[PDB]
RNA sequence: GAACGAGGUAGAUGAAGAGGUCUGGAAAGGCCCGCCAUAGGAGGUAACAGCCCUGUAGUCAAAACUUCGUUCGA
RNA sequence: GACCGAUAGUGAACCAGUACCGUGAGGGAAAGGUGAAAAGCACCCCGGAAGGGGAGUGAAAGAGAUCCUGAAACCGUGUGCCUACAAGUAGUCAGAGCCCGUUAACGGGUGAUGGCGUGCCUUUUGUAGAAUGAACCGGCGAGUUACGAUCUCGUGCAAGGU
RNA sequence: GAACAGUGGUAGGAGAGCGUUCUAAGGGCUGUGAAGCCAGACCGGAAGGACUGGUGGAGCGCUUAGAAGUGAGAAUGCCGG
């Protein structure tokens, strides 16, 4: 480019609406804001939820459940992903999350056991899915728990 | 200031551009300098106690010191000036010969 | 791309091949243009104020009594519609950077490189090298390489001397590898690199 | 306690055009020519100055007081 | 310094926390620009002076201190067209007559007379409104910015992105 | 470009633009007279834009892009006249 011929891509900036500039814009006077009432002042509007006193919706429902302290989440690979590694490959937790195929390990990997397996691996997970596991074993690969 | 009373300038600006004369007096507060002969006005003076008659009269207005350049000894032509110590005592040096103003 | 390889002297001492990758690319127009727009906003120093009507001096009092004056209610003598009263809503000290993706940025510089080669304004140099830091030396050098206007002079390392004899030259701007940039190669006519450069360059886009 | 080193609190030195010519009250401007540049920061100067002035880059400088650094019992 | 430029920017560009106000705590202004240089108008004339008219200075004095520019309201002097039988939100469209002569255009000024025609704004079901606001002129005076959220659009990369 | 159809509008939604100050890059203008101001019978669909003359006496446009203290006739608005 020059900078004396910059062009912006063609629906990347648009220019500010600026309100209260006149009655030719549209939004001269009211600004857009019609006219009196709560909604139309200077830091109006009711809260978030509020119903104007009908009692809100989350207040008419019940509160439900508990958080476990304890909780685990797996980082889930499904059989697709390990797809992608080459053939006799010992797959661990340390290679899936080095190779990018997992950002976060989490509580560990667990192999799922959605889309196909063709290649032979090792695999070293944390957990299986019963399909996961048959369908590893049935291309001829092993499903070590880790 | 790069020149002083006493010395001979060439004026390099003005009116009086290419008139050549000695400094009068020299104003360092004001960067000013009068010299002889150089940007005269008409001062139109009243009757004074020192002064009885008043009259227009001719008189030099002083002029800004960077209008005026010192002389080199040598050639009589302008100079940058410059410094250097001779017998333990700064002097004034024309920078175009390397003479002395002083 | 094949380019001519130049002497300081200006004589040319064949050619030098420029990794495709870095200045063989198709340049995107709107990334580079994100990329310049990006570096201009990131220079602005943004200290601007104003006073509001809490900042102003005074102003603490009820001007009269809301009722009974025949005056307009009034609540500060600094509110904003009494001459040397605060500003609605003026400047306030602000910062105007923003990062583009790592990528976006790697795109932007072979963007503004691979223009250079197809606009014809690189010039590799064999290798640049002054005796002396003198700029008369150096005004010589653009001179013989028919450097009219504006050049970027780009070295391997820290160049003393080239960036000495260059610095009071209006127009030229030298740089190491490491601190070429989006703004200063779009903002000068030549690009001046060294062979060391280029490659360094290389290393570091490809 | 000393010695040495680098700083601070004054300063010094410091390249290159009144180039010609036009208009003008005045030239830093126009036009045509040069030149310096580790200096084309800035301010000033009779209109807009790297080369007119104060300066700038660079290089130096302290009797005195002061800052910092360096050295001199398992 | 993609900050202000004298109603701004500090309250304060100026002898300002002054003047002024208040018993006091306290509140709290207005007010920048001759010229490159004072060369700041010798002298003459009217006038008690102020202030002028010349003469000088200056590039310029219609830059003469209330001194760069010098808008508008408002106040005047002159006069081309009209006006003392007329009922007027003051214009507009039609239109002679008279006076002019331009960014040269199926021009400009004025306007006897004819037709039509209850300002602007706000707020209202509805306002010429006998509802509200504005004496006039000028300046100043109101959806901003930060950080989050979300959607559209754009771009980069893409089962990855950062 | 053709045909056909359409084009009253408050709240309000959507679009396209005008102008203002500042910045960057081109490019320019200006003591042979910048901005501002005054006048005019010019130009554009509007916001608006020129040209000529006068005043003024030193600064200012244009193009593309960016950024906003970006547009006033009303607030018994504030200040001045
Ligand atoms: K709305
Ligand atoms: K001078
Ligand atoms: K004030
Ligand atoms: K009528
Ligand atoms: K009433
Ligand atoms: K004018
Ligand atoms: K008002
Ligand atoms: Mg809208
Ligand atoms: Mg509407
Ligand atoms: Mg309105
Ligand atoms: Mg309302
Ligand atoms: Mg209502
Ligand atoms: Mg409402
Ligand atoms: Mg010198
Ligand atoms: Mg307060
Ligand atoms: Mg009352
Ligand atoms: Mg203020
Ligand atoms: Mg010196
Ligand atoms: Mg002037
Ligand atoms: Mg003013
Ligand atoms: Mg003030
Ligand atoms: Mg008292
Ligand atoms: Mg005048
Ligand atoms: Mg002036
Ligand atoms: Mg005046
Ligand atoms: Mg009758
Ligand atoms: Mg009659
Ligand atoms: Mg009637
Ligand atoms: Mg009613
Ligand atoms: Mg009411
Ligand atoms: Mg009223
Ligand atoms: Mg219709
Ligand atoms: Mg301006
Ligand atoms: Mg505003
Ligand atoms: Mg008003």
């Amino acid at each position: 480019m020059k900078l004396h011929e910059l062009k912006p891509s063609e629906g990347s900036r648009k220019t500010r609406n600026r309100v209260g500039r006149g009655i030719g814009s549209g939004n001269g006077k009211t600004a857009g804001k019609g006219h009196k009432g709560q909604n139309a002042r200077s830091g109006g509007g009711v809260r978030p939820g509020f119903e104007g006193g009908q009692m809100p919706l989350f207040q008419r429902l019940p509160k439900r459940g508990f958080t476990n302290i304890n909780r685990k989440e797996y980082a889930v690979v499904n059989l697709d992903k390990l797809n992608g590694f080459a053939e006799g490959t010992e797959v661990t937790p340390e290679l899936l999350l080095e190779t990018g195929v997992i950002s976060k390990l989490n509580a560990g990997v667990k192999i799922l056991g959605n889309g196909k397996l063709e290649k032979k691996l090792t695999v070293k997970a944390n957990k299986f899915s019963a399909s996961a596991k048959e369908a590893v074993e049935a291309a001829g690969g092993t499903a070590e728990v880790i | 200031m790069h020149v002083k009373k006493g010395d001979k300038v060439m004026v390099i600006s003005g009116k009086d551009k290419g008139k050549q004369g000695t400094i009068l007096a020299a104003f360092p507060k004001k960067d000013r300098v009068l010299v002889e002969g150089v940007n005269m006005v008409k001062k139109h003076s009243k009757p004074t106690q020192a002064n009885p008659q008043g009259g227009i009269s001719n008189q030099e207005a002083p002029i800004h010191v960077s209008n005026v350049m010192p002389l080199d000894p040598k050639t009589g032509e302008v100079t940058r000036v410059g410094y250097k110590v001779e017998d333990g005592k700064k002097v004034r040096v024309a920078k175009k010969s390397g003479q002395v103003l002083d | 791309p094949k380019v001519a390889l130049y002497n300081q002297n200006g004589s040319t001492a064949g050619d030098i091949e420029l990794n495709a990758s870095v200045f063989g690319i198709e340049p995107n127009e709107s990334v580079v243009f994100d990329a310049i727009l990006m570096q201009r906003a990131s220079l602005r120093q943004g200290t601007h104020k104003v006073k509001n009507r809490s900042e102003v001096r005074g102003g603490g009092r009820k001007p009269w009594r809301q009722k009974g004056t025949g005056r307009a209610r009034q609540g500060s003598i600094r509110s904003p519609q009494w001459r040397g009263g605060g500003v609605v809503f003026g400047p306030t000290p602000r910062s105007y950077s923003y990062k583009l993706p790592k990528k976006v940025r790697r795109l932007a510089i072979k963007s503004v490189l691979s223009s250079k080669v197809i606009d014809n304004n690189i010039i590799v140099l064999e290798d640049l090298t002054l005796d002396t830091a003198k700029t008369k030396e150096m005004a010589a050098i653009l001179k013989g390489l028919s450097v009219e206007k504006k050049a970027l002079i780009v070295t391997a390392d820290a160049n003393e001397a080239v960036a000495l004899s260059a610095r009071n030259i209006p127009g030229v701007t030298v740089v190491e590898a490491n601190g070429i940039n989006v703004l200063d190669v779009v903002n000068h006519e030549k690009l001046l690199i060294t062979k060391a450069a280029v490659e360094k360059v290389e290393e570091v886009l490809a």
